[PDB]
């Protein structure tokens, strides 16, 4: 019964891959998902993972200079997910 | 084509309440050491052919050019103090306090190569030479510039709530000025060499001021991380390489103001002689209380870099107006009271001794650059004092003299009272930074909307 991974921001990329450094206060339980996509519906998602308060990490960013969408995801006392939260600003 | 420089104006809100009134204790306490300064100036006066100072504003050569250098750190700690370690920050504030005496070595061994003015081509006050006891000030103080790198690294570690340097260099001038005259002639002391003894005795109080910094690993968690200082890790180790660019622009961009000590001191001795050296009476009072001004930006530059980590994208770089301009207040209703006042019955015969019966034809570049630079490299710390950008900031610089290379020879070739006429295209060389920078300071705080990449988050 609670809301997100409640801050956003990309800084740079390195315009294949990027960074991706967001909040993460403690844990929970603890754990991260990432979603792994464009905006572009195609190119389907697919995903990073991360533990600590390691949201605050970085992509693979293969393709040019594309848009790209990316969420991550709470993971806390219930096993399951505390919230998720988005933005999308690519290369 | 009719502003390049973008969204001008703009570095406003409601910011009234930016209070980086703890960033002005940054340089009172500069204030208290720009001060011990002329008490030995007229201390070594006892002595009379102890015009001393002939290595003293020719030594704060390798002094305030490595300086730069060094008071190039305040990045590096502030911007780190929205990360987490000091003692990587730290593990710097010692990396660079091997440097902070590394370089102090070479201010500590160029300053010995240094000692030939024995050496001729034009005017007295840059030649002539029978009686030297500078000699040694050029030595009883030239080997402190070593103690001396790591007694400035220190207020490149004020970064981050502390001005207890406001503390020490005040109590430090005082435990100089009695030490100073013990050498010129002295107690149970060492009691000779004083034209010289002023500055072993001065670089006396370097050396405690350098132990101002370890007396200060004191009111709180640690900045000691001085286990061995070594660095090696690919050919040279860097957290030092790092310093170096920002070292290299801040020191030949302060060797702007390096030729202008090599500018405003050539034109005196043209057939210029009496008040054309007393355009310094006059330049020497910019300096003076140029100081608390200028570095406030200088003391500012940290709430801007340490406002990057501390992740909030121009929540600093507009506020790098916000303090631009607030002093900026008195940058210009304090322009007010330069080329108003003058050397009056107040000024009885101290620094540079000319007082009484003399021109106020040095009060007419009290405005013409005054205002129109004051903040402009107040600017610079912020841009350099926020960012990498020092990079080509020097060559911000390479215009600053070069702009006003030929407002040299343009008081001499003149339609009026050209006094202030070679600062012609140098305030006109000095206010294409009213552009140049604060030129990037919106390519710039216009980086802070290309690097804040999510523009806000949820609940
Ligand atoms: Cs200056």
């Amino acid at each position: 019964v609670s809301s997100v991974p409640t801050k956003l921001e990309v800084v740079a990329a390195t315009p294949t891959s990027l960074l991706i450094s967001w909040d993460a206060r403690g844990e929970y339980v603890v754990y991260y998902r990432i979603t792994y996509g464009e905006t572009g519906g195609n190119s389907p998602v697919q995903e990073f993972t991360v533990p600590g308060s390691s949201s605050t990490a970085t992509i693979s960013g293969l393709s040019p200079g594309v848009d790209y969408t990316i969420t991550v995801y709470a993971r806390s006392y219930y096993w399951g997910w505390y919230s998720p939260i988005s933005i999308n600003y690519r290369t | 084509l009719d502003r390049f420089s973008f969204s001008v104006f703009l570095k406003e809100i409601r910011l009234l309440t930016a209070l980086a009134l703890p960033m002005l204790l940054a340089q009172v306490a500069q204030v208290g050491i720009g001060f011990v300064d002329t008490v030995m100036a007229g201390g070594a006066g006892k002595e009379d052919l102890a015009a001393v100072a002939l290595g003293s504003s020719a030594f704060a050569t390798v002094y305030i050019t490595f300086m730069g250098i060094m008071a190039a750190l305040n990045p590096m700690i502030a911007q780190l103090y929205g990360a987490g370690k000091t003692g990587e920050a730290g593990e710097t504030g010692r990396q660079g306090i091997w440097f902070g005496l590394i370089l102090g070595i070479f201010g500590m061994i160029l300053m010995w190569a240094a000692i030939t003015p024995f050496r001729n081509w034009l005017t007295l006050s840059d030649y002539v030479e029978g009686t030297m006891a500078q000699y040694m000030l050029f030595t009883s103080l030239a080997m402190p510039a070593a103690m001396v790198h790591r007694a400035l690294h220190a207020y490149a570690s004020s970064l981050n709530r502390p001005r207890l340097i406001m503390l020490v260099s005040f109590a430090a001038f005082v435990l100089n000025v009695p030490l100073n005259y013990i050498f010129v002639y002295g107690k149970f002391g060492m009691p000779a060499l004083g034209g010289a003894g002023c500055g072993v005795a001065t670089m006396a109080v370097f050396w405690f001021s350098a132990l101002a910094l370890w007396i200060y690993i004191a009111k709180e968690k640690f900045f000691r991380p001085f286990g061995l200082t070594a660095k090696f890790g690919k050919p040279d180790w860097a957290v030092f390489k790092q310093i170096w660019k920002i070292g290299a622009p801040i020191g030949l961009s302060y060797f702007l103001e390096a030729s202008a000590f090599s500018f405003i001191v050539f034109l005196i001795a043209p057939f210029g002689e009496d008040y054309v050296a007393a355009q310094q009476v006059g330049i020497s009072l910019s300096g003076i209380l140029y100081m608390i001004p200028q570095s406030v930006g200088s003391a500012g530059t940290v709430r801007i870099g340490f406002s990057l980590g501390r992740r909030e994208f121009s929540r600093a770089r507009y506020i790098s107006g916000v303090s631009l301009v607030s002093g900026w207040v008195l940058a210009v209703i304090t322009v007010l009271s330069l080329v108003l006042f003058r050397s009056p019955l107040a000024s009885m015969y101290n620094d540079d001794p000319a007082v009484l019966s003399i021109a106020s034809t040095v009060l007419l570049f009290a405005g013409l650059f005054q205002p129109a630079d004051f903040t402009q490299c107040i600017a610079s710390y912020a841009l350099r004092g926020y960012k990498v950008t020092k990079v080509p900031m020097f060559i911000h610089a390479a215009a600053f003299w070069g702009c006003g290379l030929l407002p040299g020879y343009l008081l001499a070739y003149r339609f009026d009272m050209g006094i202030y006429g070679f600062w012609t295209a140098l305030i006109a060389s000095l206010t294409i930074a009213a552009v140049a920078l604060v030129w990037c300071l919106e390519k710039y705080s216009m980086e802070l909307v290309k690097s804040h990449k999510a523009v806000s988050s949820g609940l």
